[PDB]
C-alpha cells in the first residue's frame, strides 16, 4: 500500500511512496492427473457373460 | 486488469483508502503535534491523556 | 506450435480481479463520521462549565 | 508511479503481422504447375520413337 505523508499547509508537496501491485500468475498444469487401463475386448463381454 | 488500465483511479484508491486508515489511526495517538507522527490531530491520547 | 507459439506472441488476458484486501477497517473513524462538521474556520470554540 | 502498473500486467498490443517473408519463388514449379496431371495410376507410359 502507498503510505501517506503529512505536511503543513504552508509546507513543501513532498511526493511520497506508492503501493505495488503485480502480476501474480499461475497455470493450468501441462500435468494430468491420469489412470489408463487397457481391457481386452474378450474380458468386457466374457465378465458381462460370466460375471456373478 | 481493471486496476492497471487505471492506475491513477487505483492510486486515488489506495491513498483514499489508507488516508482514512491513518486518519483513523491517529485519533487514537496523536500527542496534537504538528508533526509526520502526531499528524497534527489530538485523538483521544493527547485529549484524554495515557496513564492515570 | 511446439515452436510456432513463442511466449511473447501468447497474451496471457488475465482474471478482471485485483487483490487489495488491505486494512480499511475505520470504525474508529466509522463512529463520528457521517457528522464531521466542516467549518469555514479553522478555529474550535465552545465553553466548558468547570466549577 | 511506475509501480501500480508492473510489466507482467501489461498486456502489450501487438501489430497484426508476422515477418513470413521467406523464400516462396518457385518458378520452375511455377511453370508447369497448372498442368499437372493427377493420375489414378502410378506409372506414365508413352512412346518414344528412338529412331
Amino acid at each position: 500500500q502507498g503510505v501517506v505523508g503529512g505536511r503543513t499547509r504552508t509546507g513543501a508537496l513532498a511526493n511520497d511512496t506508492q503501493g505495488t501491485i503485480k502480476g501474480a500468475s499461475l497455470s493450468v498444469p501441462d500435468y494430468y492427473i491420469k489412470h489408463q487401463f487397457d481391457v481386452g475386448k474378450d474380458e468386457i463381454v466374457n465378465s458381462d457373460a460370466t460375471g456373478k | 486488469i481493471s486496476a492497471v488500465r487505471d492506475p491513477v483511479g487505483t492510486a486515488i484508491a489506495d491513498a483514499f483508502d489508507v488516508l482514512s486508515k491513518k486518519i483513523n489511526s491517529v485519533l487514537y495517538t496523536a500527542s496534537g503535534v504538528a508533526d509526520a507522527t502526531n499528524y497534527g490531530i489530538f485523538g483521544l491520547d493527547a485529549a484524554a491523556g495515557t496513564t492515570v | 506450435l511446439t515452436n510456432l507459439t513463442p511466449t511473447e506472441l501468447l497474451a496471457n488476458k488475465a482474471v478482471d480481479y485485483l487483490a487489495n484486501s488491505f486494512l480499511v477497517e475505520t470504525p474508529m473513524l466509522g463512529l463520528l463520521a457521517n457528522r464531521v462538521i466542516n467549518q469555514k474556520q479553522k478555529a474550535i470554540e465552545w465553553g466548558a462549565k468547570v466549577a
